[PDB]
């Protein structure tokens, strides 16, 4: 889409092995690659590669960032974990995998991640320290519109 | 204490009532910081003297007996601010600074003891974090009476009242609350007032949000209170408890670090990048003192920015930024120059050694003769990490860890396997070699090599090596000689640089903030073809110095020399604040080391 | 190695979004990358060159192979990919410039976009023609109203009503309109909000 | 293309909104003015209570040919009943004139002379009022969920200043949640 | 017809406008009488202003009061229109996606002002000039279209009726849709059940579920 982050979000590679042999290698001299050869792939191409085959072209193993490891890691103390370190595009992404793969539980978890995050993120409304570094890009911009709102507001409040 | 409670009301008044037109600055500051979890407030004593003189007159009198009271109210203030009731809320810290009036350290005796003293000095070494009590409670060893002590500041042994006796109480360690304490060892400023003697160090102590606020070895200002405690007649050890501490300009820096942001910087730093003269105007920042020597003058800049440092897996990592040689005849200005260079660095250590001033040039681990157990004592190179390396007398450097310089410059590290400790500790420090060459101009008609100790390899270890040759030549002098008498009185050249400040030139305390600024953004990099150009340039540098060596001349060149010139590219580029580097961009870095190639040809 | 090349470009698009975002706002777009998009273009033409070739090859020996069926469902994606990148790059590159139009012309008496938007040469000619054509279009919005608007002007609400503006090294006076207020270096006034709006954006007036 | 803000209103603007509200004044003066949205009036009785719009009163107060009445809601002893209601109702925000914060700054800037002892009093009471109200806001912010919001009594300044944060966020909430299906 | 109701609904339109999720109808039926009314006294005031030069061989207060009234009212419609022009640009494609379609309600004279449709297509057209001469040459065949593929996606966007916004409820009550407990209204959300509503209560939610109530003028924003 026309937000840079939308073409940028599919710039992430996901573990995927193909269910078929694929002559005309997309990458160098296969020319085919044998079925079930593991490869990290951009979501923009991969997203449909499941939708067409009724068995799909691609198997799509679970991503490294959605591991039980991380999924409960966030469940422990959401504020402390660094989202910038993980992707950094996550809410801009996890939304895409939860659409494409259509999961139901991790959602109810993830939403809460952003919730707690925002509970804190509002607390910076007042005029960082270590925190400002570790935010996701959308988590970084929410800060912009939110903060700058105040940043104008107080400047109005006095002269 | 209800007198103190009236004082409590007095400060609650002080906060709720006070106004700068119209917001109540401290009041805003509170709800601001409670979400920071700062739990502390910095109050101008002038808004205080402006609010009520009385409370200060008694505050300035025995502040020790009041400062906690001052807090007991503002910690209550948060109660009437943070939340509404009808948790747990930590007892506040307070940090007060004021313009005040500066006092020199050598004159501090008796008198002002147990009062406020603003003063600067400089910290030498940081003590390790030492945690101290905040709340503690105790059951009796005998009657099992449950005591609760709030330990407050600012010794005091545990109270014995419910055999029962003499004092049957041991801490409930499980339920207790705590705080850190720093124990600053800090030293008077280098300039005043040594008279003839040695600089004193007077010990002070941080706590809570004051801790780790100040780097070892940086210029700082502490206010605090002059006081004493026994610490094995009556002969008690002098010290100062700390409130509040403020960095001398900035110093901020640490860690990661600071801007913050004051937007005009980005623009003003970008306009610098849009100034074609900026590289060269940096060159004109470096020596208001030194007129001329523009070559090495361009050479200093590129170091400070930091060069390419790229970590590519596996653990292989190449250094930045590099090394430089000021070796040349006395009259080079290179010590005067270096005494510019270190003052330029945000963080660095000036070493004329041997090692400076008393420093083992490398950290020398030395046993605490009390309670045994070797501990690393720190080192000039160690403390200067991520900062400039200053060296004079490099003819004379310690030979054993001369090699630790032969190493730390390159591998960005020093390995100490000595005694117990095996830790390989970081010196990313970038060296500038200022030593005086053997016999001055006499190594010029000789083999210019082996000039440095007994091996030529040190040169390879260094990068930008520069031989400064001043013949007594006409008119290049008469203009700098003209420059001289202006420089001295009345600073007729130091006024002439202030209209270049308005016209062009940088302020250079700025230059700190510039180089601090663009060293924290990610490392710049060249496009491929300037590199291949380094390949056809150097294939002829190396070709040239085998052909130059057709005379069987001993020497000088390595493959770390080409790479050395590489790092100069990302240096001069990091000036630009550009992720890339242009062909010619790199090219004047080439012409910049090209004089050193003729240093090989001479 | 494939649709990646555009990602450098959209990354640059991120940074150049940041150069308008806080920013503080001086605008001044760095350049149109003519070289890199053409690298993309030689591969985007190469892609449909390969695909047109396969459209020949599918007709002969591939025989609508289920895999031969893939690369139309595959390479064309990167066509859409590039398109996304380029489009949004330019929609950025334009939205920023249309914004650069609206704010200032600019304002009286614009009277020209000349020297305004200092990029000039640096801004790619297709965008130069476009932009100037677009403010040609906005002049027609000055035609439609008949307010009078002063859409380009009067962005911020009025108050109240009189202010003191000081002139900065500006002469002047251009004040033939309304009445002649005699602009001199270090000259301030006491005047209503109305006349302010033009020379305050024209840079001549200052203090509010 | 407004760029800024853009969805939310600038406080600078919202003040222009509230400035359009009716209030009472005490005229010095005894054409028409015609205007548009004014109606009134014929030469308006001096030294008497009369209803007008704010901004006109602002300007004539700037000529001091009028005097603005303190709103009957704005008083010390009144602020007490409301803030007390505020402490004893940890969830509801009680009740307010709703343009008030703006009104406060507006009047204190100029109208300051007409009140009796607003100085060093109300600015504190409303600072604190805005305080406990602000924590009531911020504490209410943990119930934040899609899709329901009761802000009930909250001022347009109060709200608008924080608008981007709940709006923008809540979209990221609802979108993903219903997206689950 | 009340001149004050004109500006009341002018602000209603404006205030609703910037906060709005997406572009809504152009109130020409009332604005018209306005854009004329402004020039009415815009001309009148100068007659009594230069007529004030006739006494010159005192009361300027309502003079510049009246003057002020204009620029204060004239600025009003600016943000209103400009915002729409922006949302037009933002939606320029979708506007045509609804335009080429028969059903249901289109630009016509109905959604856009005459200047708005002119600006609309002139902008999208010149946009096409700029995009076509530069990145579509260079224009492989399936790529020759700027619109839905399908996926992803594009604009399309943004018929987002789902978005969150602040609102304030009001209507001239029968005391229609009022069910209690004190007050109206429903109706239940797409994935959830009823809340419901009262006028004194400001209830934030999806623009879809509440949209009719903007159309009904049952709630402020
Ligand atoms: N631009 C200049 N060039 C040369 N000399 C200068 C300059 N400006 C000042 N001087 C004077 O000349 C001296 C320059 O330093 P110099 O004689 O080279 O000693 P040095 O080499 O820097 N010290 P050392 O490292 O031990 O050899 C200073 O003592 C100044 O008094």
């Amino acid at each position: 889409y026309y937000d840079i982050d939308d073409v940028l979000a599919d710039g992430t590679e996901f573990p995927c092995k193909f269910q078929y042999d694929i002559p005309g290698l997309g990458y160098n001299p296969g020319r085919p690659i044998t079925k079930n050869t593991k490869l990290s792939l951009p979501l923009w191409l991969a997203r449909i590669l499941a939708i067409v085959g009724p068995v799909p072209f691609v198997e799509l193993l679970p991503p490294d960032m959605f591991s039980t490891k991380v999924m409960n890691a966030i469940k422990t103390d959401p504020v402390a974990l660094d989202l910038h370190s993980i992707n950094s595009h996550f809410f801009s992404l996890a939304i895409k995998w939860i659409m494409l793969f259509s999961e139901k539980e991790l959602a109810n978890v993830v939403s809460e991640l952003l919730l707690q995050r925002a509970q804190e993120l509002n607390h910076h409304a007042s005029s960082t320290s270590t925190f400002l570094l570790k935010l996701e890009e959308m988590e970084k911009e929410i800060y912009k519109k939110s903060h700058e709102s105040y940043k104008d507001t107080k400047r109005w409040m006095f002269k | 204490d209800d007198d103190n409670t009236e004082i409590i009301k007095s400060f609650k008044n002080f906060i709720l009532e006070f106004r700068l037109d119209s917001q109540f600055i401290y009041r805003d500051q509170l709800r601001n910081n409670i979400l920071v979890k700062n739990y502390s407030l910095t109050v101008n004593m002038e808004h205080l003297i402006g609010y009520n003189e009385d409370i200060y007159k008694k505050l300035s009198d025995e502040p020790s007996d009041i400062i906690p009271l001052f807090e007991t109210a503002i910690t209550q203030v948060a109660k009437r601010i943070s939340i509404l009731s009808r948790n747990s809320l930590p007892t506040f810290q307070l940090i007060l600074n004021s313009n005040a009036n500066q006092i020199p350290l050598r004159d501090l005796d008796s008198e002002h003891v147990s009062k406020i003293v603003r003063l600067s000095g400089i910290i030498i070494s940081t003590s390790v974090l030492s945690s101290r009590a905040t709340y503690l409670s105790i059951m009796c060893r005998n009657c099992r009476h449950t005591t609760s002590i709030t330990i407050n500041n600012f010794t005091v042994s545990l109270p014995r009242s419910c055999n029962c006796g003499p004092d049957p109480y041991i801490i409930i360690h499980e339920s207790s609350k705590f705080i850190d304490q720093q124990f600053l060892k800090l030293q008077e400023i280098p300039e005043l007032v040594p008279v003839g003697e040695m600089p004193r160090n007077l010990t002070m102590t941080c706590d809570r949000y004051l801790t780790n606020k100040v780097i070892p070895g940086t210029r700082v200002t502490i206010v605090g209170i002059y006081s004493i405690y026994n610490s094995k007649v009556a002969i008690r050890t002098p010290y100062i408890k700390i409130l509040g501490i403020q960095s001398d300009v900035e110093t901020s820096s640490i860690w990661n670090s600071v801007t913050m942001f004051t937007e005009e910087e980005e623009e003003e730093f970008l306009q610098l990048s849009r100034n074609p003269k900026l590289y060269e105007i940096l060159t004109n920042s470096i020596a208001p003192s030194i007129f001329g020597n523009e070559d090495i003058k361009k050479a200093i800049v590129c170091l400070l920015m930091g060069g390419s440092k790229k970590i590519l897996p596996d653990g292989m990592r190449l250094r930045g930024d590099i090394n430089v040689l000021l070796l040349g005849d006395p009259g080079t200005a290179k010590s005067q120059l270096l005494k510019f260079v270190e003052k330029v660095s945000p963080i660095a250590v000036y070493t004329s050694g041997k090692g400076s001033s008393a420093a083992g040039l490398t950290a020398s681990v030395q046993r605490d003769p009390m309670t045994r157990e070797f501990y690393l004592e720190g080192g000039a190179m160690v403390l200067a990490d991520g900062g400039v390396v200053c060296i004079d007398e490099f003819d004379k450097m310690r030979d054993e860890d001369r090699v630790a310089i032969h190493e730390a410059m390159e591998q960005q590290t020093i390995s100490i396997a000595k005694a117990g400790i095996t830790t390989v500790l970081n010196s990313r420090t970038s060296v500038l070699a200022a030593a005086n060459p053997i016999y001055g101009r006499y190594d010029d008609l000789k083999s210019p090599g082996d000039n440095i100790d007994f091996q030529t390899t040190i040169l390879s270890r260094f990068d930008m090596i520069f031989i400064v040759k001043d013949d007594h030549n006409e008119e290049r002098d008469i203009s700098i000689a003209n420059h001289v008498i202006n420089i001295h009185t009345g600073n007729a050249n130091a006024m002439q640089n202030q209209q270049e400040e308005n016209g062009s030139e940088i302020s250079i305390e700025k230059m700190k903030r510039y180089i601090t600024y663009c060293r924290l953004k990610c490392a710049p990099r060249l496009s491929p073809q300037a590199a291949e150009k380094l390949s056809s340039n150097f294939v002829t540098i190396r070709k040239q110095l085998l052909i130059n060596e057709l005379e069987s001349t001993e020497r000088p060149i390595t493959i770390r020399q080409l790479e050395a010139i590489i790092r100069i590219t990302e240096s001069l580029a990091k000036l630009e604040l550009s992720p890339i580097a242009q062909e010619r961009h790199v090219d004047e870095a080439i012409r910049l080391f090209q004089a050193s190639t003729m240093d090989a040809a001479s | 190695m494939y649709g990646d090349l555009g990602n450098k470009l959209v990354l640059e698009a991120k940074r150049t979004k940041q150069l308008y975002a806080r920013s503080n706002q001086d605008v001044n777009l760095p350049m149109y990358h003519e070289d890199i998009i053409r690298n993309i273009l030689k591969e985007v033409s190469n892609l449909r060159k390969n695909t047109e070739y396969l459209k020949e090859q599918q007709q002969l020996g591939m025989l609508d192979d289920k895999v031969a069926k893939c690369q139309y469902f595959v390479t064309l994606l990167c066509m859409e990919r590039n398109k996304r990148c380029l489009l949004a790059y330019q929609r950025l590159r334009t939205d920023i410039l249309d914004s650069m139009a609206w704010n200032n012309n600019g304002l009286d008496l614009m009277s020209s976009i000349t020297f305004s938007q200092q990029d000039t040469n640096n801004l790619s000619h297709q965008e130069q023609e476009y932009l100037k054509e677009y403010c040609d279009l906005i002049t027609d919005l000055k035609s439609g109203d008949l307010v009078d608007i002063d859409l380009s002007g009067s962005l911020v609400p009025p108050s109240d009503v009189f202010i003191d503006v000081r002139v900065l090294k500006d002469a002047g006076e251009i004040q033939t309109e309304y009445g002649v207020f005699n602009l001199i270096k270090d000259s301030q006034f006491f005047v209503r909000q109305s006349d302010v709006e033009r020379l305050i954006q024209q840079g001549y007036l200052q203090k509010i | 293309l407004p760029a800024h803000l853009q969805q939310t209103f600038s406080p600078e603007e919202i003040q222009f909104i509230v400035e359009n509200e009716p209030i009472k004044i005490f005229p010095r003066i005894t054409w028409q003015l015609i205007t548009t949205d004014d109606k009134a009036l014929n030469n308006m009785v001096a030294m008497r209570s009369t209803e007008v719009v704010l901004w006109i009163a602002l300007l004539l107060k700037q000529q001091s040919k009028c005097s603005i009445v303190a709103p009957q809601w704005l008083t010390t002893k009144e602020l007490d009943r409301k803030i007390q209601y505020e402490k004893t109702h940890p969830d509801r925000f009680s009740e307010l004139p709703w343009n008030w914060l703006v009104l406060a700054r507006i009047l204190f800037n100029k109208a300051k002379d007409d009140f009796h002892d607003p100085i060093h009093e109300l600015r504190g009471k409303i600072q604190d009022l805005r305080e406990i109200r602000q924590i009531k806001v911020l504490k209410g912010l943990k119930y934040l969920n899609e899709s329901h919001l009761q802000l009930d009594n909250l001022s347009l300044l109060e709200i608008n200043e924080l608008r981007p944060f709940i709006t923008e966020i809540m979209d990221k909430l609802r979108e993903i949640h219903t997206a689950s299906l | 017809v009340s001149p004050q109701q004109d500006f009341s609904d002018l602000m209603k339109s404006w205030k609703n406008e910037r906060c709005s999720p997406e572009l809504l109808p152009y109130p020409h039926q009332l604005m018209k009488r306005l854009l004329n009314r402004i020039s009415m006294q815009s001309q009148l005031i100068e007659n009594i202003s230069m007529g004030f030069l006739d006494m010159q061989n005192e009361s300027k207060l309502p003079l510049l009061c009246m003057e002020t009234e204009l620029e204060r009212l004239k600025f009003v419609i600016r943000s209103y229109i400009r915002c729409r022009l922006s949302k037009i640009d933002k939606f320029s494609l979708y506007l045509r996606q609804l335009n080429e379609d028969e059903n249901s309600l289109i630009s016509l004279t109905d959604l856009l002002s005459k200047d708005e449709i002119k600006y609309h297509d002139t902008h999208s057209l010149i946009w096409l000039k700029l995009v076509n001469d530069s990145i579509l040459k260079y224009m492989p065949e399936e790529l020759q279209a700027i619109n839905d593929t399908e996926g992803s996606v594009n604009m399309i966007d943004e018929p987002d009726w789902n978005k969150f916004v602040f609102i304030h409820v009001n209507g001239p009550p029968d005391g229609e849709n009022e069910f209690g407990k004190p007050c109206y209204t429903v109706t239940i959300p797409d994935l959830k059940e009823e809340v419901e509503l009262t006028i004194g209560s400001i209830y934030v939610m999806r623009y879809e579920v509440i949209r009719d109530l903007l159309r009904d003028d049952k709630v402020a924003l």
